[PDB]
């Protein structure tokens, strides 16, 4: 097998592994388990074991006899160890190739000794009807163990160090038991360096498959098909039946889901609805009409190809975006026009209280952290905003915020400020002093609001709070109001909310406001405090608590 | 020779993960490395080694060489315990320090090391990122000032005897510098201390001027409604740190549900009203002692236009404390506000030598993807994100 420095290996401080007994088998296995046994014992895998050792992990045999066995308990005693990178490569951040070939090693973890010094405690035992006596122990990392993943990557990560140092030209990818090579060398030359590399690994004991057993381009990836100059979104179909169970429909949005990202105009929402209410998976949803039709033209959309280039480290990333909807956006980073390198969709995101301009800022974010991974780099933005927006709203916004290099793209639906608030009062407009209270005890509350021309109202509510009272009144007051109001409200709650001029929310109270605000053509908002002898407030005060 | 060193009882070793670098920086990372590598400071480690500290590149201020920065802020809150001249904070002029270079010179107990493990990413994940740990002492761990300061203290008596008039102070990998003395002849003196600190192995602020800043009432020639409601605003909440200042006068003014803009006479009541308000405020409420055995706390609202306000202070309404910050040339809120918490930490740790933790008006996210782009500090205090109030930013106006 493998001659590479070993491990070493320690169980978690204190703990130790000593017993989850076999459970026997019928004759079948008992035997079909000691054939395949012996086997690994002389290959040097396993070694016959007993001398001295107390502990043991169960063996079973399923289906082909093929073994399996229960570190299941092993490991949760066994060390933590350095994480296997789950973070990924994504296609767009790879660099066109001419040739990549796939070595698929296989047998390996059983290729990689193991830390000698730990190995007593991976003996497990076969079986046997009339229990008249075979025990064994890993001499190699245990397929199922612990640390068999991070110790293999490492020793390969080890092994290939050298090749690498000589080899620059060639690029090496690591995942599982996989090796992904490619370069820029011609067809023969690369083929001669795969070569060498393949036997560079027995060398160290490492198997791997050869010209006429290694699988070819393109290669499946997280999606993609990958060819070493492009790739190609795999082709997306969608099942046609008269049966669709709960199941059957999440799965399928599941799938128009991933779809959104790469193609343009998928939708969902209807297919969604059917879920409503539903009892069970195993439920049957009959399709509605609207169902049966987006579906459709999600098909005719899924039918059209859609193929990308990589990335060309001596041009601009550029990333541009749009605005999908309220909370949606679309984005695509490409190099050369068109050329696109990656796309995606980024969800609504309902929270308490926002505005496109936030929302903006923090597709953009995203995006950026994505490149920064990705690239390394951070794309040149073009957003559908203009820089007098984005000037108006940081600042005076109360909150950092920051937008890398951009340009202005004039590709509406522009992203904008609803509405603002007077920075002073208004002269003329009405003045609204507003107010809402409510109980600790009985959740009853009252709001309303008095102003100069006389005109008043009070309101009474159940099951509120002190804050949507507050709220409450300040919607009255846009409503009982003309098209220029000035507005005093004593809770810094409302205030606060308002004053970061929100453009949705979830809250009907909310968004009627807004809906109010954005229609009046002056509005000042100010604040007083609570309970004091103050004009107008003083007044509601006595209204809002009868 | 190695004094070994434990973490707190029961504590384990970091498992932060590192956020993703530039190119440019992970690069810098890898020369770097290899570098302090081939000269043992650093070796490689194995998958067996699961603990894990951030790190990233920074540029001082004006260099065109980067700086390796790494974040021990978890492992030093890990790490066990080990034992300030108020002379420091009442200087005319005081200079800050890099030893940080100091303490390679010293190895860190083998035991220890497994600990201090850290990452140069790759881009796309395409690579398996290098690990490392330290062997010697690493700049920014709150055990290598200690182990070092016996070492320390010696190569400092010199400079210690030759002026006792200076004050030296330490934090950190910061060396901080206080002398009454005329700038001339301080610029060219700490050029003294950094020639004698080189035949080694190493390489402007002003106290007097730092305090708890006047709450300033508006003053105007006409008052309207809504002035006066401000006014009274403001005041109200100013009541609670001064419980001298009345508000009655003024909510007379008010009485009656009038236009917002309607223009009011104030009355002889009224106006001495301010004129004992502005007066309660010409100073900083009495019985504001900082505590030792609590923590700083540093608040910081955005006003605006490239201002900051914030206030230190370790019990509310009682600040040790307060202050604003202009824009520093070369529209970023991030560079802003970065730049305003090391000016502020700093500022703490001449006071009471010790760093504050920030509340910071700003989302985690925009907040993470670029503060450490423009880091220039050894250290890293401690951070909290916050929604300003409406309010609280009227009043520090
Ligand atoms: C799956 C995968 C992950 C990371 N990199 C690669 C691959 N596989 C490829 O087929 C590939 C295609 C194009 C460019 N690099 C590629 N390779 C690099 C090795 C040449």
């Amino acid at each position: 097998i493998s001659p590479i420095e070993t491990v070493p290996v320690k169980l978690k401080p204190g703990m130790d592994g000593p017993k989850v007994k076999q459970w026997p088998l019928t004759e079948e296995k008992i035997k079909a388990l000691v054939e395949i046994c012996t086997e690994m014992e002389k290959e040097g895998k396993i070694s016959k074991i007993g001398p001295e050792n107390p502990y043991n992990t169960p063996v079973f045999a399923i289906k082909k006899w093929r073994k399996l066995v229960d570190f299941r308990e092993l490991n949760k005693r066994t060390q933590d160890f350095w994480e296997v990178q789950l973070g990924i490569p994504h296609p767009a951040g790879l660099k066109k190739k001419k040739s990549v070939t796939i070595l698929d090693v296989g047998d390996a973890y059983f290729s990689v000794p193991l830390d000698e010094d730990f190995r007593k405690y991976t003996a497990f035992t076969i079986p046997s009807i009339n229990n008249e006596t075979i025990r064994y122990q890993y001499n190699v990392l245990p397929q199922g163990w612990k640390g068999s993943p991070a110790i293999f990557q490492s020793s390969m990560t080890k092994i290939l160090e050298p090749f690498r140092k000589q080899n620059p030209d060639i690029v090496i990818y690591q995942y599982m038991d996989d090796l992904y090579v490619g370069s820029d060398l011609e067809i023969g030359q690369h083929r001669t360096k795969i070569e060498e590399l393949r036997q560079h690994l027995l060398r160290w004991g490492l198997t791997t498959p050869d010209k006429k057993h290694q699988k070819e381009p393109p290669f499946l990836w997280m999606g993609y098909e990958l060819h070493p100059d492009k790739w190609t979104v795999q082709p997306i179909v969608l099942p046609e039946k008269d049966s669709w169970t709960v199941n059957d429909i999440q799965k399928l949005v599941g799938k128009l889901n991933w779809a959104s990202q790469i193609y343009p105009g998928i939708k969902v929402r209807q297919l969604c609805k059917l879920l409503r209410g539903t009892k069970a998976l195993t439920e049957v949803i009959p399709l509605t009409e609207e169902a049966e039709l987006e579906l459709a033209e999600n098909r005719e959309i899924l039918k059209e190809p859609v193929h990308g280039v990589y990335y060309d480290p001596s041009k601009d990333l550029i990333a541009e975006i749009q605005k999908q909807g309220q909370g949606q956006w679309t984005y695509q980073i490409y190099q050369e026009p068109f050329k696109n390198l990656k796309t995606g969709k980024y969800a609504r995101m309902r929270g308490a209280h926002t505005n496109d301009v936030k929302q903006l800022t923090e597709a953009v974010q995203k995006i950026t952290t994505e490149s920064i991974v990705i690239w390394g780099k951070t794309p040149k933005f073009k957003l559908p905003i203009q820089k007098e927006t984005w000037e108006t709203w940081w600042t005076e916004y109360w909150q950092a915020t920051w937008i890398p290099e951009w340009e202005f793209v004039n590709t509406p639906p522009l992203v904008k400020l609803w509405y603002q608030l007077e920075k002073e009062p208004i002269v003329g407009a009405e003045t609204f002093y507003v107010d809402g209270a409510a109980n600790r005890e009985t959740k009853l509350g009252k709001a309303g609001y008095v102003t100069n021309r006389g005109r008043q109202k009070v309101v009474t509510l159940t099951d509120t709070t002190n804050q949507k009272t507050e709220l409450q009144a300040i919607y009255l007051a846009l409503q009982d109001s003309g098209l220029e109001v000035n507005i005093v409200t004593d809770s810094q709650y409302a205030l606060g909310i308002i004053q970061a001029q929100p453009d949705q929310s979830e809250s009907e109270l909310v968004n009627q406001i807004i809906e109010q605000l954005i229609k009046k053509e002056k509005v000042y908002l100010a604040w007083v405090p609570a309970h004091k002898g103050i004009g107008g407030n003083e007044q509601v005060d006595k209204l809002v608590s009868a | 020779e190695t004094v070994p060193v434990k973490l707190k009882p029961g504590m384990d070793g970091p498992k932060v993960k590192q956020w993703p670098l530039t190119e440019e920086k992970i690069k810098a990372l890898v020369e770097i490395c290899t570098e302090m590598e081939k000269e043992g400071k650093i070796s490689k480690i194995g998958p067996e080694n699961p603990y894990n500290t951030p790190v990233f590149a920074i540029k001082k201020k004006d260099s065109t060489k980067w700086r390796k920065l790494v974040d021990f802020r978890e492992l030093n809150k890990r790490t066990q315990d080990f034992w300030h001249p108020a002379g420091l904070k009442k200087k005319k002029s005081v200079t800050i320090l890099d030893v940080g270079d100091a303490y390679f010179s010293v190895p860190l107990d083998e035991d220890f090391r497994k600990y201090t493990a850290f990452t140069i990413p790759s881009i796309n994940n395409e690579t398996p990122g290098i690990r490392y740990q330290y062997n010697v002492l690493p700049q920014g761990w709150k055990g290598s000032p200690a182990i070092f300061q016996s070492s320390m203290t010696k190569i400092l008596e010199p400079f210690r005897k030759q002026n006792p008039d200076i004050v030296i102070y330490q934090y950190m990998d910061d060396l901080y510098v206080g002398s009454d003395l005329e700038i001339g002849q301080h610029r060219t003196k700490i050029e003294e201390l950094r020639q004698h600190l080189l035949r080694w192995g190493l390489t402007e602020l002003h106290p007097d001027k730092w305090t708890v800043q006047p709450i300033v009432l508006p003053e105007k020639d006409s008052w309207t409604v809504n002035d006066i409601q401000k006014l009274v605003g403001k005041l109200n909440w100013a009541s609670q740190i001064y419980p001298g200042i009345k508000v009655r006068q003024l909510c007379k003014l008010l009485r009656g549900t009038k236009a917002l803009t309607e223009v009011i006479p104030l009355t002889e009541e009224a106006e001495l009203e301010l004129a004992e308000n502005r007066e309660i405020l010409k100073e900083p409420v009495h019985g504001v002692y900082y505590d030792p055995s609590k923590d700083l706390i540093a608040e910081i609202q955005k006003q605006g236009q490239g201002q900051w306000t914030y206030q230190i202070y370790q019990e509310p309404f009682k600040n040790l404390k307060t202050g604003k910050y202009a824009r520093m040339r070369g529209t970023n809120d991030v560079k802003q506000l970065t730049e305003a918490v090391q000016k502020i930490t700093t500022e703490s740790i001449v006071i009471w030598g010790k760093t504050p933790k920030f509340k910071l008006p700003i989302q985690k996210e925009t907040w993470e993807t670029w503060w450490t782009e423009y880091w220039q500090a050894t250290w890293i205090p401690e951070w909290e994100f916050v929604n300003t109030p409406p309010l609280v930013k009227l009043w520090y106006q």
